[PDB]
């Protein structure tokens, strides 16, 4: 496997709940790159209107196909750290 | 700053 060239470019196959808000939003297909999975985690967020209107950095989800992938009713958009690792828990890298 | 800006420093 050749070794990704950014983090944004990793490629990975989202585990069916994941995939399921994915298509939820349009997504089309079942292998995406990481950079890809953000832009449609930030379009649901929108399109659902799921962050607080007045600090916008706040995201509320309880049980919301979001919280339950995440497992929390609600976070700051500031945790890059924890946001990555609630999304990794919901993929599996593939090559290339 | 916008939800969209914020989230825009993820990738």
């Amino acid at each position: 496997s050749q070794i990704p060239a950014s983090e944004q470019e990793t490629l990975v196959r989202p585990k069916p709940l994941l995939l399921k808000l994915l298509k939820s939003v349009g997504a089309q297909k079942d292998t995406y790159t990481m950079k890809e999975v953000l832009f449609y985690l930030g379009q649901y967020i929108m399109t659902k209107r799921l962050y607080d209107a007045a600090q916008q950095h706040i995201v509320y989800c309880s049980n919301d196909l979001l919280g339950d992938l995440f497992g929390v009713p609600s976070f700051s958009v500031k945790e890059h750290r924890k946001i990555y690792t609630m999304i990794y828990r919901n993929l599996v890298v593939v090559n290339q | 700053t916008s939800f969209x800006e914020y989230w825009x420093l993820l990738p």
